[PDB]
C-alpha cells in the first residue's frame, strides 16, 4: 500500500518553509526543493490533503499574529 | 552583472545552457520561476552557477526544444511517456497537450486492428 | 557546509545526481540506507563526493525516475526483465510489483492467441 | 592574432570548434553572419572567447557536419524532425531542402503497404 | 630528443591522444603528415602543442582506433554513412573499402525483400 | 610519499584514477605490469606521474569495471567487438572470454529467425 508516514515527513519541510515564508526571513529556502515535494503529494493524489493542511498553515499565521498586531494597532 | 541573459541549468546532472527568453514561452512554468531574478527564493545554485534541478537530465531534451522551437523533438528511442512525466514537472501545459495527443496519436496505429 | 541536500549517485561509471528526499520513496531500498549520513555503515565516496554504485547503468534509468515521480520509466528497448532484475537489487518494493503487471500485461499481447 | 580561423561555438551546452571556411559555406546562412568581423556581434564566454548560440548541442551535429562536408550525417537516435528545424534556425536554405526529402523518404517507406 | 611519439589531436574540439606509430598505418593518410616535423606543419598548432584539426569529433572514434587495432568500432547509434565520409577525408583507402561494404552490408538486410 | 596506492593511469587522454590492487586481479594482464615499481616504466606524465597508456579511454570503462567486480557492465552506446578489442590489448583473459561470450549471445539471437 502506497500508506507511509513519508507523507508526513514531506507535510513538515513544506510547512516549516512556508512559516519562514510568512516569517519574512526566505533566505533560507530553495525553490527547487519546495516545488518538488509539493509536486510528489499530489502526484500520488493526496492534494486534498495538502490543500486542506495549506488552508490551516496561512490560517494559523494571519489570526495568530497578523490579527493580534493590527488589534495592538 | 547582477543580470544575465544566460542561465545554466543541471537537470539531472546534465549541462544545459539556454536564454532567459527561452524560459518564458509559459510564465506559469517551473523554469521561468527560476528565470525571474526575484532574491525572494535563493533557488538551488550550484557552485557553477548552474541551477540544480534534480529530474531527469535526459527526457528534458523535448522540454527545452519546445521552449526554443514550439514543436515535439524526440530522440526515436526516447519515450513519450518519458518526457510527458517530466512536461508535467516543469509546468508548461502546451507541450503536455500536444504530447498526450503523440500518445492517442501512437496507439491509434499501435492499437489499430486488421 | 556541514551537509548538502542532495548526492551525487556514480552508478556503474555514470553519473546520477538528486536531492537526499528523492532516493527514499521506499524507505527499505539499497539507495535509502546510504542515503542515510550515518557513520557506522557509512559506505566510500569518489572524490567527487558521489557514492560509488557497483551496478548496471543502462537500466537505472526506469528505477530512479519512478523513485523521483513514482511511475514506470521506460526506454524504447530497454528488456521487460532488466527491470524487473534491477528494481529487485534497489528493494523499493512497489516498483518490483508493478513491472511484474507489465511483464505479464505484455504477454497478455505477447502470447496471445489470435 | 587579430583573427582565427577557427571559431568557438558553445552551442546550447556542447563546444564545438570549427573553421571559419565550414561556417561560411553559402553566406545566407545564419552561422556565416556569425563568423563576420563586424561590430554587431558580442555575445561570447569573456575568458574564452566561444560564440554563445542558444540551440540544442545534440542536433548540431548534422548542420555542422553538412557545413563541414555537404551532405546529411544524422546519428540513429537523433530526431531527423529536430535537425530539421534545428537547421531552419541557421537558414542554411540546402540542408532544409534535404532534410524534407529524407523525412518524406523515411515517412513514405514506412507506412508503404505493399 | 626535442620530439615526443605522442600527439594530441584536437579534433572537433576533442582531445584524442594517440602516439605517432598508431597513426601510421596508411602513409598515405592525411594524419601520417601530421604525424611528421615537416616543413608546413608548424602553423597548427594549440597552446598546449596538440595540432588543431577541423573535423568532427565523434565520427573520429572509429578511424583512430582502425589505426590502433585495424578494426572498425562504430558505436552502434552511430550511422555507417557518416564515418565512411570521416574516412575519405583522412584518405584510410583500405578503411574506406570496408564501410564501404558495411554500408552495402547493411542493405543486404535492410534493403533486402521477405 | 612512501607510495601511493593511489595510481593515475591515461588512457587515450582520460585520466582513470584507480588503485593496485584494482589493477593486479588477474596475473597476465597488461595492467598488471604497470604496477611494478622495477626500474622498466618510462610513461609517467611526470607533471604528476601519470603513466601514459595511448588506447581509447571509452571502452577502458568495463575494463576497469570488471577489474574490480569480475562482471562485464557496459553503457550500450559503445560497441561490442570494440571492448573485445580493448580488452584483448590488456590481456584480460576471463574478461575477453566473457565478452566473447557477450558477442556470441547478441550475434546467435541476431542470427535467428523463426
Amino acid at each position: 500500500t502506497m500508506d507511509e508516514k513519508y507523507v508526513n515527513s514531506i507535510w513538515d519541510l513544506l510547512k516549516n518553509a512556508i512559516q519562514e515564508i510568512q516569517r519574512k526571513n526566505n533566505s533560507g529556502l530553495s525553490f527547487e526543493e519546495l516545488y518538488r515535494n509539493a509536486y510528489t503529494m499530489v502526484l500520488h493524489k493526496h492534494g486534498e490533503k495538502l490543500y486542506t493542511g495549506l488552508r490551516e498553515v496561512v490560517t494559523e499565521h494571519l489570526i495568530n499574529k497578523v490579527r493580534e498586531d493590527v488589534l495592538n494597532s | 552583472g547582477s543580470v544575465s541573459k544566460w542561465v545554466r541549468l543541471n537537470v539531472g546532472g546534465t549541462y544545459f545552457l539556454t536564454t532567459r527568453q527561452t524560459l518564458c514561452r509559459d510564465p506559469k512554468s517551473f523554469l521561468y520561476r527560476l528565470c525571474q531574478a526575484d532574491p525572494d527564493l535563493d533557488s538551488d545554485k550550484d557552485e557553477t552557477g548552474a541551477y540544480l534541478i534534480d529530474r531527469d537530465p535526459t527526457y528534458f531534451g523535448p522540454v527545452l526544444n519546445y521552449l526554443r522551437h514550439g514543436k515535439l523533438v524526440i530522440n526515436k528511442d526516447l519515450a513519450e511517456e518519458g518526457v510527458l512525466e517530466e512536461a508535467e514537472f516543469y509546468n508548461i501545459t502546451s507541450l503536455i497537450k500536444l504530447v498526450k495527443d503523440k500518445i492517442r496519436e501512437r496507439d491509434s496505429k499501435t492499437s489499430q486492428v486488421p
